[PDB]
């Protein structure tokens, strides 16, 4: 019940 | 049994002080050390343990093994190292979870502490951090929690750099939404003890070796100023994360308004000065819009915000923002403390016991530059001493000592007096400048101290 | 030491408890001074068990200790009596105020509805103490969070009957502290609380006492305008008016 288990993103960094 | 004991004892004590003497070439003796720690009894696998804890702390390496004879065994040996730190490890959560016993296991948090303090750098810290936390985590103080947390504070205290206090800090955060942002409240107070955001003859050389000492040296020193101007930026940015997400923490908090609304606004608080100037505007709209232990938390709301205007500076940087709103909520809650009762028993700001505060509030209010004692002291004042019907006499002195000290010269405070506007409820008295009510009853009181020190008032 | 076998049978009794209080409470103004320490270690006592019953609350709240508890108030108030017949106030007329603070403790720890009749009845003794010895006593705060309470506030026999004992107090303690110059200003902050409480019948009318209560010593205290240094013309009002009602 205190398990850290915690994927695909993207970041926008240009213009 | 007990000689077979102290056999067993006598025997990590050899393999412990081979090991010291030769690590490289004994590395088999520390899975026998392993092999000792299997045996049933409880004292041999503390003793084991300790031993294990004692040879990894003196085999680590002050620096951080890079990861892939001369170079190669070194590899090796450093592959094989890490191999069992990771096994000794992988029995440290292990006997972690499982939780006579109770000893064992906080013979296993006192090691999990050492490792901690001593081998932060190293590999696997985000799984030793982890482990530890994992134990602060739940609801009750579990044996050990005054060992790590000081472990935790002192790496916080030491990281100049920030980069495993950033490990920690997201590790804590991690909890936090796992305990829906519901934990001790010594837990809030690591954050604060972050130092990134506190800190606001001559042996022979040959004619080929000079050449090459000159050579490094001039390496050596482009290498210090380039560190220095990267460890800047460097700590720079990891401030800017660290309260990215130490504030994120707090505003959630703030949203679920649980009991710890007291840790959240002192870290607000502390760490309001390290903020950009925008946020500073928008961070008392947070406190404000509170006001729909009610009495208590409208206190820290109005005293944070207060902390916040005494930012030096802000007469340059004027951002306004009209915190008389906070002022009459101080005004205006005096009353509902004086009806409630308060105990100090025997035996949030900055401090505890409610009543400091309130004495705080009015101090830092008085230690403003001329921001009162324009005839609206004297009418906070009379209200303060309405609520000095009750509580302890030493507060009640304490608030009486205030205006005291008090650089204005009105006397008229604890008697008739000029119109009591901003929310009124009280003998208004407009226009009667007469040099002329509680003290007369307070000298009537069960402790027979009041009746002097209201004797020493009138005299005064 | 007779004082003290007296004070120990009594204890033990408790129209016969009643007689042997008034005998130990007889040989107590025998010697005053002798049994300022009489007193003083019977408070104690009662001390000591509130300590531990908060480190266990029922001793506090027993029925003998609530008669134990009702013989030292009024033991207090005849010492505070003969304290102010002779002058200068006695050890154990001086003991009443540890006695409040004890009964203010266990009130606190004991804040129950079924316990409410307890805390009235302490509240009552602690305001006849007050008034026999003339000094003020903060029961207001307890009155008030009284009323306010759960069964006070909201509705039940039970219920209207703490909330009347509690308006009697609530008006003892208004007529006590009524010749008090600064009577309007020290019922101001409880006039406030009782508005927003109200915000039936009895609370109104005990509303609307305080508030004509408070508008008359007003008006005295706007009548009399002198400095001071002339607290004689205070004291003068202070004793004209009684509002004994």
């Amino acid at each position: 019940w205190n398990s850290d288990s915690d994927e695909n993103n993207v970041e926008i960094v240009t213009a | 049994v007990k000689q077979q004991i102290k056999n067993d004892k006598e025997a990590l004590g050899i393999q412990a002080q081979q090991l010291l003497e030769e690590p490289v070439e004994n590395l088999h003796l520390i899975r026998n050390i392993f092999e000792k720690f299997d045996s049933p009894y409880i004292t041999i696998k503390k003793l084991s343990l300790l031993t294990l804890l004692a040879v990894f702390r003196d085999i680590i390496p002050g620096y951080k093994i890079r990861p892939l004879k001369e170079v190669a065994q070194r590899w090796e040996y450093e592959q094989t190292l890490l191999k069992h730190y990771a096994k000794f490890l992988q029995t440290l959560e292990t006997i972690l979870k499982s939780f006579t016993q109770l000893s064992l296991y906080q013979v296993a948090v006192r090691c999990c502490t050492k490792l901690i303090e001593q081998a932060s750098h190293f590999n696997l810290s985000e799984k030793l951090f982890a482990l530890a936390v994992r134990q602060i985590s739940h609801k009750t103080k579990r044996p050990g929690f005054d060992g790590i947390i000081n472990s935790l504070k002192n790496i916080f205290e030491e990281d100049n750099l920030g980069k495993t206090s950033l490990k920690c800090v997201t590790i804590l955060s991690r909890m936090f939404k796992q305990r829906n942002y519901d934990v001790l409240p010594d837990v809030y107070d690591l954050f604060l003890s972050v130092n990134i955001l506190n800190d606001m003859d001559l042996p022979y050389l040959t004619k080929k070796a000079r050449k090459n000492y000159k050579e490094t040296k001039k390496i050596t020193q482009e290498m210090k100023e380039a560190d220095a101007v990267i460890t800047a930026q460097d700590k720079e940015k990891y401030q800017s994360e660290i309260l990215k997400i130490i504030f994120i923490t707090y505003f959630k908090t703030l949203q679920l308004k649980g009991k710890l609304i007291g840790n959240a606004l002192e870290g607000v608080a502390r760490l309001s000065h390290l903020l950009n100037i925008e946020f500073l505007g928008d961070l008392l709209q947070v406190l404000r819009e509170l006001v729909m232990q009610a009495t208590r938390e409208a206190l820290l709301t109005v005293s944070t915000a207060f902390e916040i205007a005494s930012a030096q500076g802000v007469g340059k940087l004027n951002l306004d923002l009209d915190l008389g709103l906070f002022v009459q909520r101080l005004y205006k809650i005096i009353f509902p403390f004086s009806l409630n009762p308060d105990a100090d028993l025997n035996k949030v700001v900055n401090a505890t016991t409610e009543m400091e505060m309130l004495l705080k509030c009015f101090q830092v209010f008085f230690f403003k530059s001329k921001n009162i004692s324009s005839s609206r002291l004297s009418s906070f004042s009379k209200r303060l001493a309405i609520a000095s019907m009750q509580l302890p006499e030493h507060s009640a002195s304490a608030d009486l000592a205030l205006l005291k000290k008090l650089l204005s010269r009105y006397s008229k405070l604890s008697r008739l007096l000029t119109s009591e506007e901003q929310i009124g409820d009280g003998i208004y008295n407009p226009f009667i400048e007469d040099p002329d009510y509680e003290p007369f009853l307070l000298k009537n009181h069960y402790s027979p101290a009041v009746s002097q020190s209201a004797k020493e008032l009138l005299k005064s | 030491f007779v004082l003290k076998e007296v004070y120990l049978g009594m204890a033990r009794q408790s129209d016969k408890i009643n007689f042997l209080k008034n005998s130990a409470v007889n040989l107590f103004l025998l010697d005053a001074e002798s049994c300022y320490l009489i007193g003083f270690r019977y408070i104690r006592q009662l001390a000591i068990t509130l300590r531990n019953t908060i480190h266990s609350r029922k001793p506090v709240q027993s029925w003998s200790y609530v008669h134990s508890l009702d013989f030292w108030a009024r033991l207090l108030s005849q010492a505070a009596w003969l304290s102010r017949e002779k002058g200068v106030a006695s050890e154990l007329q001086s003991l009443v105020y540890p006695l409040v603070q004890i009964a203010l403790g266990v009130i606190m720890s004991s804040p129950s509805s079924q316990l409410f009749p307890m805390r009235f009845h302490i509240i009552r003794s602690l305001i006849y103490l007050s008034r026999h010895t003339g000094v003020f006593i903060p029961l207001a705060p307890s009155l008030f969070e009284v009323l306010d309470s759960s069964y006070v506030s909201r509705k039940k026999v039970y219920q209207d009957g703490l909330i009347d004992q509690l308006l009697e107090l609530l008006s003892e303690y208004y007529v006590l502290y009524a010749t008090d110059i600064s009577f309007p200003e020290l019922v101001i902050p409880a006039i406030v609380r009782s508005k927003r409480f109200a915000k039936n019948r009895g609370l109104l009318t005990l509303v609307n006492r305080l508030e004509q209560q408070s508008k008359f010593m007003t008006e005295k205290r706007n009548q009399q305008k002198f400095a001071p240094i002339d607290s004689d013309s205070v004291e003068q009002f202070a004793q004209t008016i009684d509002w004994q009602q």
